[PDB]
């Protein structure tokens, strides 16, 4: 469960300040290392993180079109495999093409979406001879993942947890007819804030909440009285800032731009080649 | 980590004494990876700890607490006669651990004498989560070993429940009375045909789903032997729970928390303490 | 030396979810997906889907990291 959860202990942060000062910490080790392996090569964290956030939309679109149909549970083990990893490493010592290859490698083995490597490896848009070289990248990197990892593999999503507050507000709530309403619109919202930090930041209930709470406001419906009444002053303080902090986030979010992203995409071949 | 011992070699690894114990293209074992994910998001004294994990290239290495003994080897041994004490205890430290597992919404489904590994300070662990899965959602039925295999798991079941563990526990608990395994089958139809003649053939009212298992086979009605019979020298409390732990319904059968309910634990005399269990 | 049984404790920093003995008669049941004779044989009922969702949504929603 996950209030007893590595991903509650070791990966949720209190600030997403401390989350660039990690992102930082492994650029600038990086950079140390390849200065004394013996410049304008580099990229700022900004730029490494503008790449991350473009691969993690490649990781995207990699799992939407994965035969056999892939579970809503193994895409998003393995987006905040992505995540956890590019917070302490950086994209010009591992390239994040193969990280997120194997990082969908990975999600499917430990969520039991048993899928043999061939099948896996067909699903790339690619010959066979370098679906074969990326099967082989993808062996060499899955041990460094899992290492980079902590060895904490089980990810806590939001879905059931918004599965379950859908049933506690159709057991609990009249005031609020047809729940049902309120999945699509929320479920967009789940999507944003899986492209933010706040997988990072705070907890799956409270996302699938603030879901359910701004896809009810955009409809024009308030669910006050399901916090006090149905759900201490203090508490439901804590809740409402919580949410303010997640939309906040959301409405920050800038997505890459195109041109940003190819002249990243060529200076990162640069320090990989 | 200096090796100090050889301890074992299984079907996925091989285990080490280094004081841990060291357990060492598809790529990474499915099996070391499912122990992995499952041992890091459980802490209970009654659960082998994952201490730290580390390999190399697509083998991986697992560090455990080093466990003594298994209760197979105590229920084997000859020159040690098991009380209802150190039954109950036995007992007690399994189904809390089953409790503790089951409240995380995970079934072990390998539960034998052999996976119930003990300390030196007489504690009980359970071990070898390679077969552990998750249950609660909307699997496959050759799970368990035969001889403490479920009658839903062997007509194929498909979803299940804590049920399929705690008749393994059932079996345990019978093998821990008699020193010799409860119902030893040869194949799947031999150990139906084991159950049926022990436990007695279930009618409907005891079982009103069994014609909707997929490889359910009509079997001739058995009157099968009593409880009382078979376990002469239980009393009443441990039959009861015998009787709760064996029903044929698995939505009836008693789970891990009402068994640590029952009377049988409660009434005198209490479980033996750890540190005075049997020791090989 | 006597046994005597005390639930686990665990703290969830959630709202209680209600047991699984009383989902059905609380109305939870009424809205989720029924199980069939063959799910029901092998011991599985919806109850314990309802149970596991509900305690997934109350998981830690009045935690701060
Ligand atoms: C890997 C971990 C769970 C572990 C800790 N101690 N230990 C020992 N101790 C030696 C021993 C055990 C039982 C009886 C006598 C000696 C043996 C052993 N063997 C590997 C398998 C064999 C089958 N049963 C489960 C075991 O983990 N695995 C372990």
């Amino acid at each position: 469960m996950y209030h007893n959860s590595s991903q509650k202990r070791h990966w949720t942060f209190s600030s997403e300040e401390q989350l660039a000062r990690l992102r930082a910490d492994a650029n600038r080790k990086f950079r140390c290392k390849a200065v004394a392996n013996g410049d304008p090569v580099f990229l700022e964290p900004h730029e490494e993180m503008t790449l991350c956030k473009y691969y993690e939309k490649r990781l995207l679109e990699f799992c939407s079109v994965f035969k056999p149909a892939m579970p809503r549970s193994v895409v998003g083990t393995a987006c905040m495999y992505f995540k956890r990893f590019y917070l302490n490493n950086s994209v010009m010592e591992y390239h994040p093409r193969i990280i997120m290859l194997t990082c969908a490698f990975l999600a499917c083995k430990v969520d039991e979406f048993n899928v043999s490597s061939p099948q896996f490896v067909g699903n790339l848009r690619e010959s066979p001879l370098g679906q074969e070289k990326a099967l082989e990248q993808i062996l060499e990197y899955e041990l460094l993942l899992i290492q980079q990892l902590n060895f904490h593999l089980i990810v806590h999503n939001p879905y059931r947890p918004f599965e379950g507050f859908l049933i506690d507000l159709k057991t609990r709530y009249p005031i609020l007819e047809n729940p049902e309403i309120l999945r699509k619109t929320a479920d967009d919202f789940l999507n944003r804030i899986a492209l933010t930090d706040a997988y990072l930041l705070y907890t799956p209930s409270q996302i699938a909440l603030t879901a359910i709470l701004s896809s009810a406001s955009r409809a024009g419906i308030t669910m006050e009285s399901y916090l006090s009444e149905s759900l201490n002053r203090t508490c439901l303080s804590q809740l409402l800032d919580i949410m303010k902090s997640m939309r906040n986030l959301v409405k920050k979010y800038e997505p890459p731009r195109s041109e940003e992203v190819a002249v990243l995409k060529q200076k990162l071949e640069r320090c990989h080649s | 980590y200096e090796k100090l011992d050889f301890l074992g070699e299984g079907q996925f690894a091989t285990v080490y004494k280094a004081i841990v114990a060291i357990k060492k293209k598809d790529g990474i074992n499915r099996t070391a990876l499912r122990e992995i994910k499952l041992l890091q998001e459980l802490s209970h004294p009654n659960i082998i700890g994952l201490l730290d994990a580390f390999g190399h290239k697509s083998n991986i290495s697992l560090v455990f607490d080093f466990m003594e003994t298994n209760l197979e080897v105590i229920i084997k041994d000859n020159s040690l006669v098991l009380t209802p004490s150190h039954i109950k205890a036995y007992m007690l430290m399994t189904l809390q651990g089953l409790e503790y597992l089951h409240q995380h919404w995970i079934l072990h489904r390998d539960l034998k004498p052999n996976n119930l590994l003990l300390d030196e300070n007489g504690v009980l662990k359970l071990a070898d989560f390679g077969l552990a899965k998750s249950f609660g959602s909307p699997y496959t039925h050759q799970v368990v070993t035969r001889w403490y295999r479920a009658p839903e798991l062997l007509f194929g079941a498909r979803m299940y429940g804590v049920g399929v563990d705690m008749w393994a526990v059932g079996c345990i608990l019978a093998e821990l009375l008699l020193r010799v395994p409860f119902l030893p089958g040869d194949s799947d139809l031999d150990q139906l045909t084991r159950i049926f003649e022990t436990l007695g053939t279930p009618t409907e009212e005891q079982w009103p789903d069994m014609c909707s298992l997929p490889d359910y086979v009509t079997f001739k009605s058995f009157p099968g032997i009593p409880l009382h019979h078979i376990f002469s020298a239980a009393g009443d409390d441990l039959l009861d729970l015998i009787q709760g732990l064996f029903l044929f319904n698995p939505c009836a059968r008693i789970t891990a928390t009402q068994a640590l309910k029952m009377k049988y634990f409660s009434n005198r005399p209490g479980p033996t303490p750890g540190c005075q269990l049997p020791r090989p | 030396a006597l046994y005597e049984y005390q639930p686990l404790q665990i703290e969830t920093y959630g709202p209680h979810v209600p047991e699984l003995e009383m989902l059905g008669r609380l109305g939870y049941l009424n809205h989720v997906r029924a199980a069939s004779p063959q799910d029901l044989a092998g011991g599985y009922t919806s109850s314990l889907a309802c149970h596991r969702a509900l305690q997934d949504a109350f998981s830690g929603l009045f935690w701060q990291p």
